[PDB]
RNA sequence: UUAAUUGCGAUAACGAACGAGACCUUAACCUACUAAAUAGGGUUGCUGGCACUUGCCGGUUGACUCUUCUUAGAGGGACUAUCGGUUUCAAGCCGAUGGAAGUUUGAGGCAAUAACAGGUCUGUGAUGCCCUUAGACGUUCUGGGCCGCACGCGCGCUACACUGACGGAGCCAGCGAGUACAACCUUGGCCGAGAGGUCUGGGUAAUCUUGUGAAACUCCGUCGUGCUGGGGAUAGAGCAUUGUAAUUAUUGCUCUUCAACGAGGAAUUCCUAGUAAGCGCAAGUCAUCAGCUUGCGUUGAUUACGUCCCUGCCCUUUGUACACACC
RNA sequence: AUCUCUCUCUAUGCUCUCUCUC
């Protein structure tokens, strides 16, 4: 990845509207489709998981089974 | 856990201690790129310093690099015994010193030349380009120069 | 459904109709929809086991490992190269993982996902090295069923493997993409693809 | 194009490197064919038995 | 009906442990708190900075609590593990030596662990109760 | 990232004579990637390698080197090349050698112009080389055409 | 037929003897027997804690009671048993049931005749013979040397990273081995940031070290496609330890130094179930040092159950201008 | 009367020798 370690606001903005549609969301799902590439991302996962936007299937870490709301 | 965003304040590719520092490594590591700073020793740095080490190279204002870079070069002040920097004890002062970027290269050309000029076996193997710390050259080290 | 008093602390889930209905860690082993005709005892279903993780023999006799939950055989298969000979318990999280991935994405009991894929990717036409003088002559031979699953099985985690060495995609992440992509919509899978190849190969020989 | 027949009788086992089984398949759909064909694997009676070739057969492997 | 240490999960207990330490005031720290790697078998110091000392207290305190007769070397021996001794194969390596003492000391000057006439260190009543507590506080935010 | 195929169309033709770079070698044959269309891979099936028994594979088809090359089966759904080195013809043999070094510097062409800005490459394909060779057969003789 | 010159049987052969097998040694099964502060329970005292109405979890050499686990000892157990078919229905075999177990139950240990011009006089006071025998090839002291390095092979280890690494925090093993006419394995308490010191005791043994709280693993993190926190070679510099003696780093520990190395050509080894591999540990060597062997034990796959194609082997026949026997 | 039917290169090699007592 050509850097993009950044949690910048047009990206946040981004994930914010492509996270939906979309049934599965991850850290590596996110490095797929262009956005964020790394840590960060994770940071950006956890900090979407404060009360709804994604629901959480996985109650293991290291790897996140994350499914939007229906 | 951090939800700030940030907007245009940080900038990548550093130039401190006259070596490049790189982009978005977590400030232990990216300092661990230059010379002489280390891992575990750039960790305690950061800490005496005290800056969270779970931020980006840019992010660093520089104030927090200058102290960082004073604890560097002046370590003994700061807490920081001998189980700790560079070159214990020393050869020249008796003060133990954390050398640094140019320095400690410096320092070993300087040791290696002293022991040419007094002809001792350690001397006389690099002078020769070979192997000096117990090993069997009928195996060890056919890369060559 | 039905709390049972215990001095002991009990998940409500294990309370609930898991000891009414005995179907995995909570997915259902129901369904039971195999696309070829028969092909059971080949491929396992039926015995509703609860974690893809038993000790017993199934190298002991000559068609007792087909005896092996496809889960389990799946778990096993992934446990592979090196850094991973061994460490079982890992392979069963992966696979829980995959599971988990397949019931986000198109939805689905996954276990019948993961059938339809082992059954859509293993060949019907194979290739040996007959000889003819030892020289490149293959006739074309078609393969037993409890073999071709095996071999699909093991394609499939290859297919994982492949994906998984050096990527930020997690093992099982790409697991049951690659699965999905065997079962049907793409067929853009690596062993799937790998699995046509030989087809192909062996229909140009005899 | 799919066909599929049942496995009823094993010919015994030839090939050079050997393994490769030949064995007797009998049609589910029409039982009036019953076939030597080649298998490569672990196969006993009564299995179904899919086939992308329809009708070419060989018996020996060398 | 009620509580004690082994019916209550091992990490979440500790951490809220630890986090009861925090917000405590007594607890007599080192002059080199997260500048030691906790082993000579480790290569890296912990994270996070502050804290993590208070989490091997919780720990060492949950492991008297469980047994009788513990002493400095075995909880030494309990921790550490693998030293990555790079080109030959890692043998097991104890934790740093000095550090479980000083973790036992100011459990001392706390009040929650003492020590037994046979060798070792056991468990004070104090401490016990201490222990329980932090377990109805684990239960209370899991249910 | 750099792709798009040498021809018009996405998918190779039957009987279609093409340049093999060799990978590596596994049971089939070898996945190699084709040089006369796209990086597409496929595989030399053992038994159309060469005209006469010759013991060594290494020698005579060789890991990184090109073999010159027919595409035999071709499936217009997801992708698959089964591939024939046998096939072709004495002679024939120069003609695939020339056609692949056209390939080649059309390829060298095509490159530049993108490093100098970088853009769509599919786009940059369509508007440089494509018409052409619908009005025609290549995109070297075109150029040819040009110069000339 | 069988793993088997293992059987059954045809029978100028009959009755044999080794060998194999049996046999030992262990590994599994014995809620059967004998038994047990040097092995664990059980109830109750004696208390500690939280619920509190009984209770749960412990501590304590308090009694007393046993013995399922831990130890052993006598013994027993499976013999292919029971059917099902197949086979001159004999020899046996594959499948099913029951069983702790049905591959000789797994693995060993002993291993025949005949040799090899295999290996060693560098295990010996096991020696023939030849030599040197007093400035000695005897002997010991001092110091090197076997560890040298343009290279070429053979073992092994670590890696080439996400199933990762790095932090925490979970927590679980079996073989051992260990003190006297010497200086062992070392606990527990204070030193040091590690290694390792130090006063003490326990243990010349189921007790003490040691439940060897072992790794690998397990959970919460941190990092995130990068020769990059992957790799730790090579270099510096310093603190201890063993030893009369560490330079040609003995080793250990702290530091910094970060190369080759993106899963490996042609080639070839090893393996068919607690096996392969991963992972440790102890022992042997040992004053100090394991990447080594030898034994354990954790984690535990994939694919065969077959053929003679390559590589051998076994017998039978066959052909040999070969017996130093196809080299 | 029941067979069924497989396949090719591969060159050479120099270091002895042995009986007893009836
Ligand atoms: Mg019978
Ligand atoms: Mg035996
Ligand atoms: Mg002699
Ligand atoms: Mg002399
Ligand atoms: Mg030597
Ligand atoms: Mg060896
Ligand atoms: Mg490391
Ligand atoms: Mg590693
Ligand atoms: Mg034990
Ligand atoms: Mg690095
Ligand atoms: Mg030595
Ligand atoms: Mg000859």
């Amino acid at each position: 990845a050509k850097h993009a370690v950044v949690l910048d606001q047009d990206k946040f903005d981004r994930i914010m509207k492509e996270a939906p549609t979309y049934r599965y969301v991850s850290v590596s799902v996110l490095v797929d489709r262009f956005k964020l590439g790394g840590s960060l991302a994770r940071v950006a996962l956890r900090h979407l998981e404060n009360e709804g936007i994604i629901k959480p299937v996985s109650k293991h870490s290291k790897q996140a089974i994350y499914t939007r709301a229906t | 856990s951090l939800v700030v965003q940030e907007q245009g304040s940080f900038q990548h590719i550093l130039r401190l201690l006259n070596t490049n520092v790189d982009g978005n490594i977590n400030v232990v590591y990216a300092l661990t790129t230059i010379r002489g700073v280390g891992r575990r020793y750039a960790n305690l740095v950061c800490k005496k310093a005290d800056v969270d080490l779970h931020k980006r190279a840019g992010e660093l204002t520089q104030e927090e690099l200058e102290r960082i870079v004073q604890i560097m070069q002046n370590p003994t002040h700061y807490k920081i015994p001998a189980w700790f920097l560079n070159r214990q004890k020393d050869v020249n002062d008796g003060k133990d010193y954390h050398s640094l970027a140019n320095n400690l290269e410096s320092k070993l050309r300087d040791d290696l030349e002293r022991l040419k000029k007094i002809r001792s076996h350690r001397g006389i193997r690099h002078f020769w380009g070979l192997r000096v710390r117990g090993q069997h050259t009928k195996t060890t080290g056919r890369r060559r120069a | 459904f039905v709390p049972v008093e215990l001095a002991t602390t009990i998940p409500v889930e294990i309370q609930q109709a898991q000891q009414e209905i005995k179907l995995f860690n909570k997915w259902s082993f129901e369904d039971v929809e195999v696309k070829d005709a028969s092909l059971v005892d080949y491929i396992q279903i039926s015995k509703p086991i609860y974690v893809a993780h038993t000790a017993g023999r199934y190298a002991n006799k000559r068609f007792r490992k087909a005896q092996c939950p496809i889960v389990e055989r799946l778990t096993n298969s992934l446990m592979m190269n090196g850094r991973n000979n061994g460490k079982k318990l890992k392979a069963v999280r992966i696979v829980k993982h995959t599971l988990e991935i397949i019931n986000v994405l198109t939805d689905q009991n996954p276990l019948q996902v993961v059938v339809d894929a082992i059954i859509n990717s293993g060949p019907r036409e194979d290739t040996t090295r007959v000889g003819g003088g030892g020289a490149a002559r293959r006739q074309a031979v078609d393969v037993s069923p409890l073999r071709r699953v095996n071999q699909s099985i093991a394609l499939l985690t290859i297919g994982a493997r492949e994906a998984a060495f050096r990527n930020i995609k997690t093992i099982a992440e790409t697991l049951a993409e690659e699965l999905i992509n065997a079962a049907k919509g793409s067929s853009t899978s690596y062993a799937i693809k790998k699995k046509d190849e030989l087809e192909r190969v062996a229909k140009s020989n005899r | 194009p799919v066909t599929l027949a049942k496995v009823i009788k094993v010919l015994g086992r030839t090939g050079s490197r050997g393994g490769v089984t030949q064995v007797r398949v009998e049609f589910l759909e029409d039982t009036t064919r019953t076939i030597v064909r080649n298998v490569k694997g672990p196969v006993r009676e009564g299995d179904i038995l899919v086939l992308m070739e329809s009708e070419r057969e060989a018996r020996r492997l060398r | 009906p009620g509580v004690s240490v082994r019916d209550v999960p091992a990490q979440d207990f500790i951490n809220n442990y630890a986090s009861f330490l925090q917000r405590q005031g007594k607890l007599e720290v080192p002059g080199y708190v997260d500048i030691v790697k906790t082993s000579a078998g480790n290569e890296l110091p912990p994270q996070d900075s502050e804290g993590w000392f208070y989490k091997r207290a919780a720990s060492v305190a949950r492991h008297i609590y469980l047994r009788k007769q513990v002493g400095v070397g075995k909880l030494n021996k309990l921790y550490g593990g693998a030293k990555n001794r790079g080109v030959r194969p890692h043998k097991h390596v104890d934790a740093s030596g000095s550090i479980n003492r000083k973790v036992l000391q100011s459990l001392e000057k706390l009040g929650v662990v003492e020590i037994s006439p046979k060798g070792g260190r056991r468990i004070s009543d104090n401490g016990l109760r201490d222990l329980d507590r932090i377990a109805a506080a684990t239960l209370e935010d899991e249910e | 990232t750099s792709h798009c195929r040498f021809y018009e169309n996405k998918y190779p033709e039957i009987d279609d004579i093409v340049m093999v770079n060799v990978q590596q070698i596994a049971e089939m044959g070898a996945y190699v990637k084709l040089l006369e269309y796209d990086n597409i891979e496929g595989m030399i099936l053992l038994s159309e390698l060469s005209r006469r028994r010759i013991r060594s594979i290494q020698k005579l088809i060789r890991v990184g080197k090109n073999d010159v090359a027919v595409v035999l089966r071709v499936d217009k759904e997801k992708g698959y090349i089964d591939l024939s080195k046998r096939r072709v013809s004495s002679e024939d043999i120069i003609k695939c050698e020339e056609k692949y070094q056209k390939s080649k510097t059309v390829h060298s062409i095509l490159r530049y112009c993108a490093e100098k800005f970088q853009i769509p490459l599919e786009e940059l394909y369509k508007t440089i080389a494509w018409p052409l060779s619908r009005k025609f057969g290549h995109a070297y003789e075109a150029f040819k055409l040009s110069i000339i």
